[PDB]
């Protein structure tokens, strides 16, 4: 959580994006990177099963 | 994070909401419209 | 205003740590103890 | 009628494309011969070793994270592999010719056929039997590694506690000690000072008996492992205060005691799982002096190690040759008993490592399986590694766009590319003809195979009406206006379809239009425009539902359009150039049926059940076959038929044969 | 990731470093945060193959004068024809202990 | 701490040496300078 970016007024709109891994058995291995509009980066997340 | 290189990456297509949020309850997830918030989902090769 | 939080660590294994404050008044609590215990039934065969 | 469609191609019937395989529940299916990675070997197994996974995947008690091969449905029974090599990679092997006698780490190697990388075998030396060859991998593999190589343990100045010693491993460590100490006593290093002692910990007084009558001289002390004062004890009877290694292999609670027990270089290694419960923790007040805490799980040897296997092997039979050092017991069970040795070693009864036979697999077990699925009626459930569209050569066009219709697409475009082994049967231009204009998975296929196979495959979506010749026409026309290399349409398959729900109270022209505009107009300007281009059409499939046959419910419009298609199929059938329409139940996958789950209630309430998506392209695969076009239009869906019955009165003189109980 | 650390860092460095080391990662630590009691790792950073161990020179004080035999044999001779050096040593007066 | 407790290889394995400045890093990255000339002059040059 890179707090040191979050902005200090509400934006109408936040980007994020989602990089499919692998699925083993009957669980899936996502990541997950939420950005602001203009590339800053809010949240990063290597792993999500 | 270069967010222009990544919209290349990942615009196979484009999707308003109401396709997936069907899609969504597809996969047994039912929501109501208080939790319905992706707007525009351009999904890639698994980059999405 | 002594308090003892118990924590489960491991099988069988736990750990204690105390605290101490004012009851009335305060909110500050200051650690004066803590250790690890464990809940293995002995050998009683070499005894006495 | 199950033997209705004949097979198709993508069945396999070969014997010699066939090697058994033992399923979750031990009992052999087949399956067909794997295509080869680079640099692996194929290995027919005489012999296989027994481990405690296989009987925890017996019962499936370990998560999915921690299957290599396969998951839990399909576990990968078997871990080791003693047999003879049948066939090479194509390219990157040179240690391995075919023929040659070799044992090592195959994954799943409880079958006749064992595929694995160069790097996981080596040659088995041939005076010794596949018997116990099965029996030394993985025990004396995971011992030299975990004492010798992590530890940097020495034989000659330091003390080791060895858990639970009756184990595989545990009989495998006190070989390896005593061989190692005998190997330094005659090179002139015969000083082994008493401060290098060995204390081993066993669960029962037999155990206690034959590790005593066994390894009388060389065991210092033993304990039981139920209990934790052996901690205490050790520290008492020790000169230093401590080991100064342990091979763990109990679970939690001893840990806490084993790291206590330490000498103040001590070092511990795990063979356990009680480490993976997240936030549960060891402590640091345990890592006070020099300690080296070492989890093990055997991927180290099967990626950068095969030395010391070729070690443990060569100088085992050469050291059992003189006599001074053993090989484990090695029970032998037959391979009839697979079921029982995997309940075998639950037990723990036995000593020794556990390990099947595989020369009595032919005549035993082999040829029963193939005299009996020979079975004409036994419609063989081998399924190849590739699909073929036989009928599909040059040109196909689909109506509608969404939902069924990708996963055909997909599946007739993964069968195409692997189909370029022909010089005429490449797919080459897909033609979509849409009322509506393009839906996003429609365009997500398209883009996925652009981006995926280049410009092999063409798709020319129009978008336009179908209820007027004349503007299918035009949008055809306009396909071979657009690009000069489309090439000749050879193929039509019917998916449009719209949804209306309609209570016979407000049944209105417009509704019977609505539906039938899309249906069977549709259908019946296309079957004008391939009568009009000459068409000769392998495949024209029309999709119909149950509803022209049972009826539907406050759906009349949908059900009489299915019976046109039907009727259709059968004139076109009659008349020549053939054509095959399928009446199907609902879809489990893609639709509303597969959406919402009251709609999917209500239809079982029928007795209808939904169709996976594998019996549905099972279906399509038959009929693209050429040799089933002749066949008559067919209706396909899964029936509770006693439900069905009851709830449709006309279909109990034409389906009464399909009761499997007549109530009484 | 790596295959091996050695760490000299204190506390936070380490839970970073188990999740910078590959399947085959091993770890060597030089610190003394680890005699602080009740504080402790957790036993998730040792799912593959890991190698925690702690280090303070008492082997060497006990087991082991053989490696400082060979690294001073091989390291003068070394440095003779050139490709190893010793570390840079800075002299100090006794005077100016 | 390298090459015994470690069982390092000097071939085939990578090793990252916090605070490299501080006179043990200075003395790791000299013996594996060292390690490697003298893995190379028999034979052994193959570093990976």
């Amino acid at each position: 959580f890179y707090s040191s970016n979050v902005p200090s007024t509400r934006p109408q709109f936040i980007y994020a994006f989602a990089k499919f891994d692998k699925i083993v058995g009957n669980s899936t291995h996502g990541s997950l990177d939420i950005m602001l509009e203009d590339g800053t980066l809010l949240i990063s997340i290597k792993n999500v099963k | 994070l270069d967010i222009e290189k990544l919209k290349s990456q990942c615009s196979f297509t484009t999707l308003t909401k109401s396709e997936v949020y069907n899609k969504l309850l597809l996969l047994s997830l039912p929501y109501g419209p208080t939790f319905q918030r992706v707007e525009s989902c351009s999904i890639g090769d698994g980059c999405s | 205003h002594l308090q003892t939080s118990i924590t489960p660590t491991t099988k069988g294994e736990f750990k204690v740590e105390f605290f101490i404050k004012d009851n009335r008044n305060s909110t500050k609590w200051t650690k004066t103890s803590n250790g690890r215990i464990g809940l293995f039934k002995h050998n009683p065969k070499n005894n006495k | 009628e199950p033997k209705l469609l004949s097979p198709s191609n993508n069945y396999e019937k070969d014997t010699n494309n066939l090697y058994l395989n033992t399923n979750s529940n031990l009992d052999f299916s087949f399956q067909c011969k794997e295509k080869l990675p680079h640099g692996s070997v194929e290995i027919k197994v005489m012999s296989t070793g027994i481990n405690y996974k296989d009987n925890l995947f017996y019962r499936g008690l370990l998560p999915q994270e921690i299957f290599t091969k396969g998951d839990i449905y399909s576990p990968p029974f078997g871990l080791e592999c003693a047999g003879y090599i049948t066939r090479v990679a194509p390219s990157g092997v040179t240690r391995f010719k075919v023929g040659d006698q070799v044992v090592g780490f195959a994954s799943h190697s409880l079958s006749s056929l064992a595929i694995t990388h160069q790097d996981k075998i080596v040659l088995k030396p041939e005076n010794i039997s596949f018997n116990e060859a099965a029996a030394v991998c993985v025990v004396y593999a995971t011992s030299y590694y975990s004492i010798f190589h992590i530890g940097a343990f020495m034989a000659d100045k330091e003390s080791i506690l060895v858990h639970s010693a009756t184990g595989g491993v545990g009989l495998a460590t006190l070989n390896l000690l005593k061989w190692k100490r005998n190997q330094l006593k005659k090179h002139g290093n015969s000083e082994i000072s008493n401060d290098a002692s060995i204390y081993a910990t066993v669960g029962s007084k037999e155990k206690v008996d034959y590790l005593q009558e066994k390894y009388g001289d060389l065991i210092t002390a033993i304990y039981n492992s139920r209990d934790t004062e052996y901690c205490d004890e050790i520290k008492q009877q020790s000169a230093q205060g401590g080991v100064d290694l342990i091979l763990n292999t109990l679970s939690g609670d001893y840990l806490s005691a084993n790291f206590r027990s330490l000498s103040q270089v001590g070092r511990i290694m795990d063979l356990s799982v009680t480490q993976l419960v997240e936030n549960d923790s060891l402590d640091f007040s345990n890592f006070k002096y020099h300690v080296t805490y070492s989890t093990i799980d055997l991927e180290r040897a099967t990626t950068y190690n095969s030395k010391i296997v070729r070690d443990i092997l060569t100088e085992v039979f050469d050291a059992i040759s003189d006599g001074s050092l053993e090989n484990i017991p090695v029970k032998v069970f037959p391979a009839t008993q697979v079921k029982t040795a995997i309940e075998y070693i639950n037990e723990r009864v036995h000593i020794g490592k556990i390990v099947v036979d595989f020369e009595n697999f032919e005549q035993d077990i082999l040829k029963p399986a193939l005299q009996e699925k020979e079975n004409p009626i036994q419609l063989n459930k081998v399924k190849k590694l590739e699909h073929t569209c036989d009928t599909l050569n040059n040109t196909i066009l689909i109506t509608g766009q969404t939902g069924i219709a990708v996963h055909i697409l997909k599946w007739i475009i993964s069968g195409s590319v692997l189909n370029s082994n022909k010089s005429q049967q490449q797919v080459t231009d897909f033609i979509i003809l849409s009322r509506s204009s393009l839906k996003w998975e429609l365009e997500n296929l398209i883009n996925q195979t652009k981006h995926k196979y280049g410009d092999r495959f063409r798709f020319h979506y129009k978008s336009v009406n179908i209820a007027d010749l004349n503007s299918t026409r035009t949008a055809i026309d306009q396909v071979y206006s657009s690009c000069k290399n489309v090439s000749p349409i050879k193929s039509v398959l019917h998916f449009a379809t719209v949804y209306e729900y309609i209570l016979p109270e407000d049944i209105t022209q417009t509704v019977i239009d609505n539906t039938h505009n899309p249906k069977a107009v549709g259908a019946i300007n296309l079957h004008n425009l391939s009568i009009e281009k000459d068409w000769k059409l392998e495949n024209f499939i029309l999709f119909s539902s149950i509803g022209a046959i049972i009826g539907g419910s406050k759906q009349c419009a949908y059900s009489s359009a299915n019976l046109v298609l039907d009727s259709l199929s059968n004139y076109r059938k009659s008349i020549g150039l053939a054509s095959t329409s399928i009446n199907w139940g609902g879809l489990d996958a893609g639709g509303v049926a597969a959406t919402d789950k009251s709609v999917a209630s209500f239809l079982e309430g029928q007795g209808i059940l939904l169709v996976s998506l594998s019996k549905i392209l099972g279906c399509l695969d038959s009929v693209f076959q050429p040799s089933n076009s002749h066949l008559s239009n067919f209706m396909l869906s899964s029936f509770n038929i006693d439900n069905l019955l009851s709830s449709a009165p006309q279909m109990k003189r034409k389906m009464g044969h399909h009761l499997t109980n007549y109530k009484t």
